[PDB]
């Protein structure tokens, strides 16, 4: 979204996204600030975030999330959005995906990957042998 | 005796067979 | 080193990286040694002898034991 | 071991190889 | 394609979500603890298996278990 | 599916180079395949076994063909002591003039066979190269037959059902009667018809075996009842192997010691031995129940064994189903038994040389002993690894309640603690005594070292017949009932062989033997400790109670809970592999040094240098390494140059193993990322693009690669050392 | 400074420094004397100069000579 | 075979060899001077040591061999030192166990384990001189062995 | 490897004795020229040949070194 959004003043570096990002997934982070702070790029270096709107591209989701973590910790910036761009050009909203931080309980979220009882009740591997079932599956 | 058999087989099994097998194996794993 | 091991084991000593076989002489280091050997008379006017006898000049013996002699460099 | 004997052994080895290639392809 | 599974012993402390570096976990309403929240893993496709969540879990035995299964580009953490 | 794995969609979808590595590693793990069933698994294993038997037969046939076509068997039979056997011709384009001359054995460039196949084939009755060639042809035909059978049984019409694969009663009754019994009876027949006549100068072949009878009296005595006629006239004790001078007609004698000329067990005694063994096997092959309504049921026997007091719990109730439905428990048991048998084979072969003139060939003796012992170590370690795999994958405590196996898992902590105590006690005390002797000897006071005489072992030697210690108990005392009973049967010859003092039968032992035997004990206990701990703690532990849920081989559980590196049972096996290499290295070190001192006629060197480790490093590793490291030098080269180059190569592969055993994944991952950047950022080389994304070796893959490097280096280094030392010392 | 003081004291009390000065080439430097307790007295090599001890390869004797030390009082 | 060292020629040969080795170095020094007295004491000790070891048994190598079969004639060789070792280490183990049992009764046993309580530690160390008797009565009372301990899955 | 080169080169081309009239005899006469070019030479002429002094040091004043040679290995 808003691919024409201004980018932080960075001088290059050799740790940015490679050709693989061109033909595959490429993450982007767009955040807004009020002061031209200096932040350590996740790829190695120092950049100045333009006062107003900042948009940068990365090759991994973890890199964008780490940058967001430092923007939220080193600075009191919580309006950071992480999107994913595919070679076709369709953008995908990844972080926070709902406008609320993941560790902040919010309504409308459906529990995924839940197992009844504690792990001590998991079946033995011998009981699910030669079948498409796992121990954690009840 | 066939003193020529070793001279014809050692190079084949040491150079021909390995290269050919590696080529076919590379094609198989990649495709 | 590995190539020399393989050559010596195969009896092909003529194909080694040694003085007799293929030679790899430190020409630059040997040249610096020669320059040091000649320094006491052309670049060190007030120096009466080479800084170290390991570069050249002559050997020194003390108590029937060698103190410092030129350390020739080879392959 | 005459040369002809060695050739016979080689032919038998080739037959064994063919059988072992068929057995492996079937597996 | 690692499988992250949350068990009923979860106390809803959110430490797993806070320690996850790939936004793979989140907090959802629940009624199994006073916190009224439970950990969820709806984005396991982005998980790499670092197990930071397992280390950040306070329950006696980890209420969140990460099983290393299918390996993909995301799970291998390849920037190239 | 359509990618390299073809058996695991999880690996086929991997876009990195890890897919090929894991596919190669998990190729034989049939149970872990996606579309796998018990019936299909058993059928695939059956075909694999056929294809493996064919590979074994092809290997032996190759050995025979090479010995007959390029060896000097015909020239070795005439003078087995003057000449040396030849393995195969050497055709290397890199050999120089000096190398060719050094490796020339007189007519062609070949290798000196150190496998002892010449003595074995000469003892069984082979005397011509054409015979070896015919044997190779027969084995090739046998291999082809097994290949055809393997392909036939994998067909839908000839696929054996699961019930047939689990018919333990019949498989046991047919293996003990035919595979073990009839096979031994046939070998006895061969010895009586070919080996014995060939050794007595009468070559009997297919053309005349139906014409000439093995015994002058024929089969009449066997049918009448007086079998003594077959042991009436043994060799005159001065018979020359391969000739008829002082020959006898006895085909089934029970002499005691070895043939004086060949210093090997009498062929007649071997035939009589195999006859008794075959009879016992054929008799024991009728124990289980088949379709004839007579025999036993393994399940009934197992369930009937339960102490009334309840000390063992519910006895072996449920053991039968647990073993029958689990291939890993079966494989673990088979590997354990095969390891004990292959180590017993080495121990019995060195002390009682069965093959003629094998005693004189010191190089072959040492090579074979070390060979079988190293394979035995690998086999027992594999048996323990499969047992751990059985606990994780093929063991359900629900069906094994209060069972002996379940009870083992119940008090696993006690077993591990006691094994740890035994290993610690042995290590502390054995190393303390070795270093104490080393320190006192270093200070110039050898008389102050603690030398404990192996009284218990010496007593067992005396009970067997040894008289050097003067215990005079049992067979050592002529008045003993046991000695008097066998005085007229096998005791005279056996006592002559045990008291020879020159052969390896019941070698004289001293304090050094006591100390090294204790070291052997330390190693055996520590290896079994690591393996038993791996098998028992394979399902769970206080650190990781859900270990069974992660399989048998997984990297770890992360740095949480203080750290979980090497938590998996596979790592216990990988840690026990190092100890097995160490234990077997000590065993082979001791055998080789004791035998080197005996052969050279200077046992005092061992008796006085084995008490301290300085001697073990100076008089054994340093002293005997001179001929090995002198294979090639600036002055020239020797025939042992290959062994010296192999010794250095083994040292290099061992250090390369250290590489993966020290550096772990993470430094290499970043390094590979840097390399990836370099390759895709350099002109004229960007066109070439990797199909699989480069990635560092996995954690477990690194441990396996490093363990393989370390193992290859250990084995190759000691192989080169032993062969070169035993060769140069006595050649 | 304590380590240096120890080296100097060992040279003054348990070393053949004067003897070494008299015959630097024949006498082997040594400044350590092992106590006779468990047969370790053998470590006292015949370095010369009357005393027998462990030969020191630290160059303490040569350094002291270059510094002008001639007597153990210094 | 084993014979007393006093009747074995190898033992005397070794003694003479050691004396010769010491005398060779002793000759270089002077009668009354530093050293030379140091080697004479060593020679005397060698003589005493060999006279002491003459009672032991040794084979052809002349090295004293120790019989551990349990024969009363060789009790001093292994039986007596074995019993004395067991007594010393049983004392060590029993005093340690008692100190641990006392520390577990304090408010913060960890602090006691780090900073040992010299008074109570010495109180339990001085006692225990009859540890074989104290081991019993603790076992009979049931205060030695435990009943339930920490066990992981699959007991 | 650096200290190994210094030790071997010094003992084969620098350190040694000189007989009257100037004759020079090194500890290891010119063996480094043709033995230091192969790993086998580095293992035979340097690690094996020169180790004889540390393994045979038992029974003398250098026995301690030999002991330390073993301990270090452990
Ligand atoms: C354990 C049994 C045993 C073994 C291992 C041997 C081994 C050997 N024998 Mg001997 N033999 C035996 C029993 C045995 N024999 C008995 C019981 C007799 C008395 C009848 C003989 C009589 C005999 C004579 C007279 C001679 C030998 C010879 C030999 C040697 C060479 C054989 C050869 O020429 O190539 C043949 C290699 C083969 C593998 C033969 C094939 C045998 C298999 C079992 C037949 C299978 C056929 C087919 C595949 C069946 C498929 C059906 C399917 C449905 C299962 C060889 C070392 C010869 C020799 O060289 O002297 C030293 C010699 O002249 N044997
Ligand atoms: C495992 C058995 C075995 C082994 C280890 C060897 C090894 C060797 N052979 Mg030999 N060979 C064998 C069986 C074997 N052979 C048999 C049964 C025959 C009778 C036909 C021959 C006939 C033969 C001839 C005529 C010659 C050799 C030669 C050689 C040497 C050079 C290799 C070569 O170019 O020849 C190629 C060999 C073949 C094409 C035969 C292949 C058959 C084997 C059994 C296939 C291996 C299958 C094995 C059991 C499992 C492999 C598993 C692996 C993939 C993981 C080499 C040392 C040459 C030589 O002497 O050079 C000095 C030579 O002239 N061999
Ligand atoms: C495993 C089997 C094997 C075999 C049969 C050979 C055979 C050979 N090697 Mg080799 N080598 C091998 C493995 C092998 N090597 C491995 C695994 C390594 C890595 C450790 C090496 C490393 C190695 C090196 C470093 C060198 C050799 C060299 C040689 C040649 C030396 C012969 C000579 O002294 O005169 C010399 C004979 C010639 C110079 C004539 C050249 C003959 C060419 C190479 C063969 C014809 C090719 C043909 C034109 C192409 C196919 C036909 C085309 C019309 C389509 C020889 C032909 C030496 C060499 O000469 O390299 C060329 C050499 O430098 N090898
Ligand atoms: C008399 C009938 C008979 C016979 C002879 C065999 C024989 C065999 N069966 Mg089989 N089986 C049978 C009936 C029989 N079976 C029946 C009725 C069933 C159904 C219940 C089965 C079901 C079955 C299965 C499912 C399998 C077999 C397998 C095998 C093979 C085992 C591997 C091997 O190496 O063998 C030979 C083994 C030995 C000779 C013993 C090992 C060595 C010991 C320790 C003795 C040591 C000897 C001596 C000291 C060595 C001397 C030195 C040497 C250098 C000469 C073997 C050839 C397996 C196989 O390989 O499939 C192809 C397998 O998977 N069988
Ligand atoms: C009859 C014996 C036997 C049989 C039938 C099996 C069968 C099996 N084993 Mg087992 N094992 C055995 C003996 C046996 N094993 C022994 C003796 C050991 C100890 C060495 C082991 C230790 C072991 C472990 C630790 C594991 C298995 C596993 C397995 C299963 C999967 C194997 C696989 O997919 O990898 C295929 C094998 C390979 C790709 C070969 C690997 C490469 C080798 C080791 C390199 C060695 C060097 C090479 C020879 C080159 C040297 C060259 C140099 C000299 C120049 C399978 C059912 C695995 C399992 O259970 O899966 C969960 C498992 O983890 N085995
Ligand atoms: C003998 C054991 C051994 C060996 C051979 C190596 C070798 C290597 N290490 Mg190393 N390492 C080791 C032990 C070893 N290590 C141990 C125990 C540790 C733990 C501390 C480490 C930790 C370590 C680190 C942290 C690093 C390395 C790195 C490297 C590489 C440096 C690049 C280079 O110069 O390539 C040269 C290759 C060699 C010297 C190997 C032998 C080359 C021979 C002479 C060529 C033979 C070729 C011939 C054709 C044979 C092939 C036949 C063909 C048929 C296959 C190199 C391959 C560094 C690296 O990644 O690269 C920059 C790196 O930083 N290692
Ligand atoms: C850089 C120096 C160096 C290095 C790193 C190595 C490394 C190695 N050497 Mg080696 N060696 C060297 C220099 C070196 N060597 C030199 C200069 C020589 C003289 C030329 C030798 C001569 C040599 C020989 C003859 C042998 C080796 C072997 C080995 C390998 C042993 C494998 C192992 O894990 O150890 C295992 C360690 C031991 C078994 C202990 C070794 C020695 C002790 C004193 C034996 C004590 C035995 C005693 C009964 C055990 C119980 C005592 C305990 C209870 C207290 C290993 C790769 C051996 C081998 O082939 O691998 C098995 C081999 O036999 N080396
Ligand atoms: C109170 C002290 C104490 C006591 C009574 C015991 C008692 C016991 N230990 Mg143990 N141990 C101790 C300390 C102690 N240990 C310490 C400090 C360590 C860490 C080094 C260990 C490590 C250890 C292991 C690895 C094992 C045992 C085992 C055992 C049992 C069998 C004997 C044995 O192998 O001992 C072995 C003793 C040692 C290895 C070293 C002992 C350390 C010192 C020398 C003694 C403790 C002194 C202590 C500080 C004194 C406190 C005095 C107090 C008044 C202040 C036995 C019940 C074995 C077992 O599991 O049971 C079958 C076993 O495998 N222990
Ligand atoms: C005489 C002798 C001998 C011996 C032998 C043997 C064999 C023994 C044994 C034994 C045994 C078989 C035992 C068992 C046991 C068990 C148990 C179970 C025990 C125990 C105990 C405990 C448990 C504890 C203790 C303690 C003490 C008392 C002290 C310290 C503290 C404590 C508490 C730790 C011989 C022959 C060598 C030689 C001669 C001499
Ligand atoms: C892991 C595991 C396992 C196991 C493992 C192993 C590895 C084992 C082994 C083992 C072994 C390795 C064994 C051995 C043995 C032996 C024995 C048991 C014996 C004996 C005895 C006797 C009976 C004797 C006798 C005699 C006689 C006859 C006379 C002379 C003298 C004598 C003494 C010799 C299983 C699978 C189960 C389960 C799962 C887990
Ligand atoms: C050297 C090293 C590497 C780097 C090693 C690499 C990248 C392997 C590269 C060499 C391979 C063996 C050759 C690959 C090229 C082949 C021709 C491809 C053939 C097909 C195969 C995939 C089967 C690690 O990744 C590593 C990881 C963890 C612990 C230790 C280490 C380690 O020591
Ligand atoms: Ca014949
Ligand atoms: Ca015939």
């Amino acid at each position: 979204l808003n691919l024409k959004m201004p980018s932080p003043s960075f001088l290059g570096s050799t740790g940015g996204w490679l050709r693989c990002a061109e033909t595959e997934e490429k993450y982007a982070m767009t955040w807004s600030s009020d002061q031209q702070h200096i932040f350590e790029m996740p790829t190695g270096g120092a950049a100045v975030m333009n006062s107003g709107d900042n948009l940068l591209y990365l090759a991994r989701k973890e890199q964008a999330l780490a940058l967001a973590t430092q923007l939220r910790t080193q600075f009191k910036i919580q309006d950071y959005k992480i999107y994913r761009i595919f070679p076709s050009g369709e953008v995908q909203y990844l972080h926070p995906k709902d406008g609320v931080l993941p560790y902040q309980v919010n309504k409308g979220r459906e529990q995924v990957g839940r197992v009844k009882s504690t792990i001590g009740k998991n079946v033995n591997p011998a009981q699910v042998k030669f079948t498409s079932k796992a121990t954690y599956d009840r | 005796s066939a003193s020529y058999l070793p001279s014809i087989l050692v190079p084949t099994v040491g150079l021909i067979l390995p290269f050919a097998s590696m080529a076919i194996l590379f094609i198989a794993i990649e495709k | 080193y590995i190539h020399n091991d393989t050559m010596r084991a195969l009896g092909r000593a003529q194909d080694m990286f040694s003085d007799t076989a293929i030679q790899l002489q430190p020409v630059f280091a040997q040249w610096i040694q020669q320059i040091h050997t000649l320094a006491p008379g052309n670049t060190a006017v007030n120096a009466l002898a080479t800084a170290s006898y390991a570069f050249g000049a002559d050997t020194v013996t003390v108590g029937s034991k060698i103190a410092m002699m030129p350390i020739k460099l080879g392959t | 071991i005459t040369d002809n004997q060695v050739f016979v052994a080689l032919i038998m080895a080739l037959v064994c190889g063919y059988l072992a290639v068929k057995l492996a392809k079937q597996l | 394609a690692h499988t992250v599974k949350i068990y009923d012993n979860c106390i809803g402390c959110t430490q797993c979500v806070r320690a996850c570096p790939l936004d793979v976990l989140e907090m959802v309403p629940w009624d199994g603890c006073k916190a009224g929240q439970m950990a969820s893993a709806p984005r396991t496709e982005d998980c790499v298996g670092c197990k930071r969540c397992e280390t950040a879990c306070p329950t006696d035995f980890l209420s969140i278990r990460v099983y290393l299964g299918g390996e993909t580009t995301r799970s291998m953490g390849l920037a190239y | 599916a359509t990618k390299f794995p073809k058996f695991s969609q999880a690996l086929a979808s991997d876009p990195t180079t890890r897919r090929i590595w894991y596919g190669i590693a998990t190729a034989h793990d049939f149970e872990s395949h996606d579309g796998m069933t018990e019936e299909n698994l058993y059928q695939k294993i059956f075909a694999s076994h056929f294809g493996h038997l064919a590979i074994i037969f092809l290997w032996t046939s190759g050995n025979l063909f090479h010995v007959a076509w390029q060896g000097n068997f015909e020239q070795w039979v005439a003078n087995p002591l003057k000449t040396k056997p030849l393995a195969h011709a050497i055709w290397d384009p890199h050999f120089g003039q000096a190398a060719l001359k050094a490796f020339t054995r007189g007519d062609t460039v070949a290798n000196i066979s150190y496998s002892g196949v010449y003595h074995w084939w000469y003892t069984i009755g082979i005397r011509n190269n054409v015979e070896l060639y015919t044997g190779a042809l027969g084995l090739l035909v046998l291999s082809a037959v097994f290949l055809l059978a393997g392909w036939l049984h994998i067909q839908p019409k000839f696929k054996p059902s699961l019930s047939w694969f689990k018919n333990n009663e019949s498989r046991l009754n047919h293996h003990l009667a035919g595979l073990f019994g009839v096979s031994s009876l046939a070998w006895t027949g061969h010895l009586v018809h070919v080996a014995i006549p060939a050794s007595r100068g009468q070559h009997v072949g297919w053309d005349n075996f139906i014409m000439t009878p093995p015994h002058p009296a024929g089969l009449q005595p066997f049918f009448t009842g007086n079998w003594s006629v077959y042991a009436q006239s043994p060799d005159s004790m001065q018979h020359v192997f391969g000739t008829s001078q002082g020959a006898g007609t006895a085909i089934l004698t029970f002499l005691g010691g070895f043939h004086p000329q060949t210093q090997s067990l009498w062929l007649t005694d071997m035939a009589h031995h195999h006859l008794a063994i075959a009879v016992i096997f054929i008799v024991a092959g009728h124990m289980y129940r088949t379709n004839f309504g007579i025999g036993h049921n393994l399940k009934t026997i197992l369930e009937a064994h339960r102490p009334p007091s309840g000390r063992l719990g519910k006895g072996h109730i449920g053991i039968y189903q647990t073993l029958t439905n689990s291939l890993h428990f079966q494989l673990g048991l088979a590997l354990a038994s095969l390891s004990v048998v292959t180590s017993l084979v080495a121990q019995h072969m060195y002390a009682m040389p069965p093959y003629a003139y094998m005693a004189f060939d010191y190089v072959t003796q040492s090579a074979l002993y070390t060979h079988h012992q190293y394979i035995a170590g690998l086999l027992i370690v594999g048996a323990f690894a499969h047992g751990a795999i059985f606990f994780i994958r093929d063991y359900d405590p629900e069906q094994n309640q209060d069972n002996v196996l379940a009870r083992m898992l119940a008090h696993k902590e006690a077993v591990i603690s006691h094994l740890s105590w035994v290993s610690l006690f042995l290590g502390f005390h054995t190393l303390g005594l070795y270093v104490h002797n080393d320190v006192v000897v270093a200070f110039g006071n050898p008389e102050k070292q603690i030398l404990i005489e192996p009284i218990f072992a010496q007593w067992i030697q005396a009970t067997s017949g040894k008289m050097l210690y003067g215990f005079q108990v049992l067979l050592s005392s002529s008045t003993s009932n046991a000695s008097v009973a066998a005085q007229q049967l096998w005791l005279p010859g056996w006592l002559e062989a045990v008291n020879n003092e020159s052969n390896s039968l019941f070698l004289t032992i001293g304090p050094g033997d006591f100390l090294v035997h204790h070291a052997i004990a330390l190693g055996l206990h520590t290896t079994t400790l690591i393996l038993v701990k791996g098998a028992l703690d394979a399902r769970g532990s206080k650190l990781m109670p859900d270990k069974k849920d992660f399989g048998y081989s997984f990297p770890c559980d992360g740095p949480g809970r203080g750290g979980t590196c090497d938590i998996s049972a596979w790592d216990a096996f990988y840690l026990a592999m190092f100890w097995m290499l160490n234990t077997i290295g000590w065993v082979t070190f001791y055998w080789h040094w004791k035998h080197l001192s005996l052969w050279q006629g200077n046992v005092a060197q061992f008796n006085e240098s084995s008490t301290y480790l300085m001697g073990w490093l100076r008089d054994y590793l340093w002293l005997n390494s001179s001929p090995l490291i002198n294979g090639y030098n600036p002055y020239g080269m020797n025939s042992l140059a290959v062994w010296s180059w192999m010794f250095l190569f083994a040292h290099l592969v061992w250090a390369t193993g250290f590489m993966f055993l020290i550096s772990w994944r993470g430094y290499w991952q970043e390094l590979i990322e840097t390399l990836a950047w370099a390759h895709e950022r350099t002109p004229l080389a960007n066109l070439i693009r990797w199909k699989d994304k480069p990635v560092a070796l996995s954690i477990v893959q690194a441990r396996l690669v490093g363990l393989v490097h370390f193992t290859v280096g250990y084995i190759l280094t000691y192989a080169a050392f032993v062969i070169a030392s035993t060769a140069g010392k006595f050649s | 400074f304590i380590w240096l003081s120890g080296m100097y004291f060992h040279g003054a009390r348990f070393s053949n420094y004067v003897a070494w000065l008299s015959n630097p080439t024949g006498i082997k430097p040594s400044a350590q004397v092992v106590w006779p307790i468990v047969g370790q007295q053998i470590l006292n090599a015949d370095v010369g100069g009357g005393m027998q001890g462990i030969q020191i390869t630290s160059g303490l004797f040569q350094l002291w000579r270059a510094s002008g030390i001639v007597n153990e009082l210094q | 075979v084993l014979t007393p060292c006093q009747q074995s020629e190898a033992f005397h040969k070794r003694e003479i060899n050691e004396v010769r080795t010491l005398e060779n170095r002793q000759a270089n020094y002077e009668a009354n001077s530093p050293s030379y007295l140091a080697l004479q004491s060593q020679i005397d000790q060698v003589h005493k040591r060999f006279d002491k070891y003459g009672t032991l048994l040794c084979g052809q190598d002349g090295l004293p061999h120790l019989i551990t079969d349990g024969d009363w004639r060789h009790a001093r060789e292994f039986t007596i030192p074995a019993l004395l070792f067991l007594y010393i280490t049983g004392w060590i183990g029993w005093v340690g166990r008692s100190y641990l049992k006392y520390t577990k009764e304090t408010k913060n046993p960890t602090e006691q384990e780090i900073i040992l309580d010299v008074p109570m530690a010495l109180k339990y160390m001085l006692s225990g001189f009859l540890w074989p008797l104290s081991a019993w009565q603790e076992y009979r009372s049931g205060q030695l062995l435990a009943k339930e301990d920490e066990i992981t899955v699959s007991p | 490897i650096v200290i190994f080169h210094f030790s071997w080169k010094m003992q084969s081309d620098v350190w040694g004795t000189v007989t009257s009239n100037g004759a020079i005899s090194h500890i290891t006469g010119g063996n480094f020229a043709q033995s230091a070019i192969t790993i086998n030479g580095w293992l035979r002429d340097f690690l094996w040949a020169q180790a004889s002094q540390v393994i045979q040091s038992y029974g003398s004043s250098l026995s301690a070194y030999g002991l330390m040679f073993l301990g270090a290995h452990f």
